[PDB]
């Protein structure tokens, strides 16, 4: 069962990772929605 | 959901708050005659009658200010009697009620009305799912008589020793 | 560049949020006063306060009990 | 569970607690009274009268503390009698029932009360599962009335020299 | 409300569903 502890385990630190760098990539994008804007993309700051 | 130190907390909030806006605006209305003088003595009259109609707004605001004082603090004296009954008292009904009616008119300069207001419909929800006549003639959104803007004026005239001709 | 990232209704907004600010920090600073004079009113008896103006008054020529009245009146009613 | 030590204690803490609440509270009444007065000579009458209100309930709120701080040094000197009977003595039934009475009625003030209730309920369990009606008068969430209120006014304008009108 | 809130910091100046349910059952 020590196995599939550590899969469990993995899991949930790959889960938590995954949403460490969705947050972090949630500001990247707010980033480049400002320099769309200040170059007036706004279908590029739509998406 | 009522809670009764909510409601005294923010009661002693609105005092303090009314009673700094009731010492601003009056100086703001100190200040502003002065300049209501200035288009007087510069000849244009229309422009101070408008200027007038504002001040007549503001002082109005202020005699509300002090009626909506006198009620929270009436509140605060009789909290006892808040937090005891379950039925709204007959002295109290003319207070909750004109507050209840004002927190909405004054949204924007006291924002603990809002938050008195919630408590006290929380707590009497069973009779509101009564407001001061010239309470609510203050706060009523009218326009002033033309009389009171060409009497108003003349007092600033006289206060300033600048020549204006009424009607 | 400046007036377009800091328009004149983006003025007038931080200027209605500064005062409005300071509104509401005067109040804060009045009931901090209310309390910092409440806790140390055993210090500051008021007829000492009274007495003491009135005498360095007169010693510069400016010129400017109750209790058991309101007890008594209490106890009648 | 009924512990001695701690009533007597506890006695001894509420004894103090209401000195110095006495001291303070007769200190703010006279810090008050001058702003009632302040209040008379700008001329807003209402405003006073509600301020009243709360000053009358501040001093009926010391002289319930003083007859509170009588029953409690009864209880002290009789604290022998406590510990030594298990029935409740005549003379100690109206202290007993009062402080026991009183108790939730001053929670915020004096936080001993609540212990030194909890020790005479666990004393006299076997009886509760009397009271001092001035001092319930004094305890009462009640308005004071209007020509109390009025007189109360009147020796304010007359030791502060302000001109004052009845109804 | 992300793209009027970051237009409005850059200064540039660009419910439903119970009235239309409300609507659907009237008929």
């Amino acid at each position: 069962m020590e196995k599939h502890l550590f899969n469990l385990k993995f899991a949930a630190k790959e889960l938590s990772r995954s949403a460490k760098k969705c947050d972090k990539e949630e500001k990247a994008e707010k980033a480049k929605i400002e320099k769309a804007i200040q170059k007036g993309n706004m279908e590029v700051a739509r998406i | 959901g009522f809670k009764a130190e909510r409601l005294r907390v923010n009661l002693r909030l609105v005092i303090n708050r009314l009673k700094l806006l009731e010492k601003k605006k009056t100086e703001l209305a100190q200040k502003a005659r002065k300049e209501i003088a200035d288009y007087l003595a510069a000849g244009k009259d229309e422009r101070a009658r408008i200027r007038v109609e504002h001040i007549i707004r503001e002082d109005y605001l202020v005699e509300a200010m002090e009626i909506l004082e006198l009620y929270c603090d009436l509140l605060l004296a009789r909290f006892g009697l808040i937090q005891s009954m379950k039925e709204l008292d007959s002295g109290l009904a003319e207070s909750v009620s004109t507050l209840i009616w004002a927190a909405p008119r004054l949204q924007s300069e006291v924002a603990e009305l809002k938050i008195v207001a919630d408590q006290l419909c929380a707590k009497y929800s069973k009779e509101y799912g009564t407001v001061n006549d010239r309470l609510m003639h203050k706060l009523s959104v009218e326009a002033p008589p033309k009389i009171l803007v060409e009497r108003y004026l003349i007092e600033i005239a006289k206060n300033y020793n600048v020549p204006y001709e009424p009607d | 560049a400046t007036l377009k990232t800091m328009n004149l209704e983006k003025i007038s907004a931080l200027m209605d949020k500064f005062e409005h600010q300071f509104e509401t920090l005067d109040v804060q600073t009045q009931q901090m006063e209310d309390t910092m004079s409440s806790t140390t009113t055993l210090t500051t008896p008021q007829n000492q306060v009274d007495m003491l103006l009135q005498e360095m008054a007169d010693e510069a020529g400016l010129d400017l009990e109750l209790s058991q009245r309101l007890a008594r009146l209490r106890d009648q009613v």
